[PDB]
């Protein structure tokens, strides 16, 4: 049972992440690098609660 | 023009000028100072509607 509990667990992991970004292509979920680069707000909707700069 | 200023007095007698300019009826009642209050407390509805300006920048606001 602790060999098949790991398993399980590690296609939750990957499956939660999938969640927040979800699968496009073969990578799978989560699996795109260019999701971590730089990214901005959109300009409908600014931070609504503090300065930006 | 200082005829002018004297146009409503030469329509009218000495009693009907005093009666009409001098003797107005006492009627202490009216609130006189809602002339103010409506100016200057503009300024604070004024500041509710301003302080909902769709400018994104937060400096340009400022
Ligand atoms: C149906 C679809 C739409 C079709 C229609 C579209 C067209 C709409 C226009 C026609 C209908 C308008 C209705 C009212 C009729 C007014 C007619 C008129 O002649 O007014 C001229 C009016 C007055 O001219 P003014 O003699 O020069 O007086 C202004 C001076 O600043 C005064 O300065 P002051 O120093 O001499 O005096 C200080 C002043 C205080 O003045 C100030 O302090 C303001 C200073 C401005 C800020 C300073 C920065 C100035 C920057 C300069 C550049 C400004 C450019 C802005 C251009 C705006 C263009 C409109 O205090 C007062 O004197 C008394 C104020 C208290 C008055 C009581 C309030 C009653 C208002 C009506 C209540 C009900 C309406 C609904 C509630 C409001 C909506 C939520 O001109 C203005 O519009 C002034 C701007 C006011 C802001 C308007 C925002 C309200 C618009 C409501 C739109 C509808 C609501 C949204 C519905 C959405 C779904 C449809
Ligand atoms: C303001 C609170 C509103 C809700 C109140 C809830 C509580 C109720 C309890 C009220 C108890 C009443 C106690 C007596 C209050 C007396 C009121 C008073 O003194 O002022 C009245 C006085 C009467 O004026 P006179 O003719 O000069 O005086 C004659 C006197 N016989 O009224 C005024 O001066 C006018 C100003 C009063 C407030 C006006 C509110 C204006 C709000 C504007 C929003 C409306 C939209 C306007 C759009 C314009 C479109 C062209």
């Amino acid at each position: 049972i602790e060999r098949m509990t790991e398993i399980a667990l590690h296609v939750f992991r990957k499956a939660r992440a999938g969640k927040v970004r979800p699968a496009q292509d073969v990578r799978g979920p989560d699996g795109n690098v260019n999701d971590f680069l730089e990214q901005r707000r959109p300009f409908e909707h600014p931070n609504p609660t503090g300065v930006t700069h | 023009d200082f005829a002018e200023l004297l146009r409503p007095l030469r329509s009218l007698s000495f009693n009907q000028v005093v009666d009409r300019y001098v003797l107005i009826p006492p009627n202490h009642t009216f609130y006189r100072n809602w002339t103010y209050e409506k100016f200057l407390g503009g300024f604070g509805l004024s500041y509710l509607i301003l302080r909902e300006l769709p400018l994104r920048n937060f400096y340009a606001r400022v």
